[PDB]
């Protein structure tokens, strides 16, 4: 499966992982990710790196994808496109923190606000201490901080370059 | 030996830079500023601290202030001055012979590039650090005494030659060669969105009451005039470490990445300032150096 490179230049102004997710925000709003392209990071050490690697299956050419991160030229590199036989794409993982499950509760089982927080009062609190990326959201009017971990291949993909089940 | 650091020594800044203040207008018109206002709304979920059981479920009245430009303009004006003011190797505090010997060691230091960098690092767009980024058009209007210069992008790390940079910058050495002060006007304009994320300065936040109580002048979003200074003074690719300017520092040093460009390797400011006067003879952007991080001031005694 050929696959085509984008490298974060090192820039000690803006963050390296900023600019990742201002990538990762583009590639979102402008297409691209729509059934099939799958986005890898070969660097997990604790962050999420500054090297992308697009690998869908039709291919990526270096035109359709230099205009869509046409914001970013300041501090960008994109690469050739190669091949891979194998890539290690990763899938979406949330965390869940209490009143994310509060609201959830009262609204299906139908139970009192007193009811759902004595169910849930010695439960919850998870927190992820794996790499994660600062993507936001245009649908719904929020920041948040999206979690990527390594496990098996799948055939298609969502609208992040992720995994589907 | 020859003259060591006095029991008092420090110089003032020398580039002195306004606090911005940040509008929302259009490229169609670009006079009909707003207020980019900073607000509060409340953050609840941020839990899990360390050695937590059961405590780890309060639910955190947490107003972070958040900074959005306006659904109504798409276009940032991020609007601020620049100062700089000449008699830049008179120390104020501890002026004396370490300073003056000084002065006349620092007489061929080349004011043209170091001005030329100085109006590079507004015409590139440094200054606007996570502001510039998702913008595809940046301008830069350079509103110094009766002449408007436009500026479209230099990239903030590559260091061509320029025109009409280098024609400000001949007034701008002129004022930092010798005595006397220059004001050019700044106004930054980019095209980043409705509802765009804009990236002020941030502030001091200890304890777990708040997470952002962002730098704020009468409610309007601003940057901090020391960190608009700290992009002033990214001169440095005399450091003989790599290729990435570094704001100038006595040890070259950022708290970011938590390295040291010059601690060590006889590029130190004191160790090298010592060689400066005491009688060593050195090179030109190693002189440029020590006269840029004399624009930007400190204390240099103990």
């Amino acid at each position: 499966y050929n696959t085509i490179s984008i490298t974060v230049v090192d820039a000690d102004d803006v963050g390296v992982n900023f600019v990742v997710s201002k990538v990762l925000s583009t590639l979102h709003n402008k297409g691209i990710f729509n059934g099939e392209v799958g986005v890898t990071f070969p660097r997990m050490d604790k962050n999420v790196g500054d090297i992308i690697t697009l690998f869908s299956k039709t291919g990526v050419d270096r035109k359709v994808l230099t205009s869509t991160l046409n914001t970013l030229t300041d501090f960008i590199h994109i690469g050739k496109p190669k091949e891979a036989d194998k890539v290690k794409t990763y899938r979406k993982v949330d965390t869940k923190s209490k009143g994310k499950l509060i609201r959830r509760c009262i609204k299906r089982k139908g139970v009192s606000a007193e009811t759902a927080e004595s169910l849930y009062g010695n439960y919850k609190g998870e927190k992820c201490k794996l790499p994660y990326i600062v993507v936001n959201s245009k649908s719904t009017g929020q920041r948040f901080s999206m979690f990527l971990e390594e496990c098996e291949n799948s055939e298609k993909f969502n609208s992040y370059g992720l995994c589907i089940v | 030996t020859k003259l060591k650091a006095p029991a008092v020594l420090a110089y003032s800044r020398k580039i002195n830079p306004t606090n911005a203040l940040m509008f929302a207008v259009n490229w169609s018109d670009r006079d009909n500023t707003t207020a980019v206002m900073v607000g509060t709304k409340t953050v609840a979920g941020t839990q899990s601290v360390r050695g937590n059981p059961n405590d780890a479920d309060k639910g955190n009245i947490q107003t972070v202030n958040f900074a959005n430009l306006p659904h109504n303009k798409n276009t940032l004006l991020v609007k601020y001055n620049v100062k700089f003011v000449g008699d830049v190797f008179k120390a104020e505090l501890g002026g004396g012979e370490y300073s003056n010997t000084l002065q006349t060691a620092l007489e061929n230091t080349d004011f043209g590039t170091l001005a030329y960098r100085y109006v590079y690092n507004i015409a590139a767009g440094r200054t606007l650090w996570r502001n510039r980024v998702g913008a595809e058009s940046i301008e830069t209007v350079i509103t110094v005494n009766d002449q408007t210069f436009t500026f479209s992008d230099l990239l903030v790390n590559e260091f061509d030659e320029d025109v009409d940079v280098a024609e400000i910058a001949d007034m701008v050495a002129g004022v930092l060669s010798g005595e006397g002060f220059v004001t050019l006007k700044v106004e930054h304009y980019m095209l980043l969105g409705e509802g765009s994320e804009v990236f002020p300065s941030q502030e001091f936040v200890e304890n777990s009451k708040l997470s952002k109580q962002l730098f704020d002048l009468n409610g309007q979003a601003a940057m901090h005039d020391q960190k608009i200074g700290n992009a002033i003074r990214t001169i440095d690719t005399w450091y003989e470490d790599a290729t990435t300017p570094i704001a100038v520092e006595p040890y070259g040093s950022v708290v970011r990445n938590g390295v040291a460009y010059r601690a060590g390797n006889k590029t130190d400011l004191f160790t090298l300032m010592d060689g400066a006067v005491n009688g060593k003879s050195l090179t030109e952007e190693d002189q440029m150096f020590v006269t840029a991080n004399l624009i930007r001031g400190g204390v240099f005694g103990g």
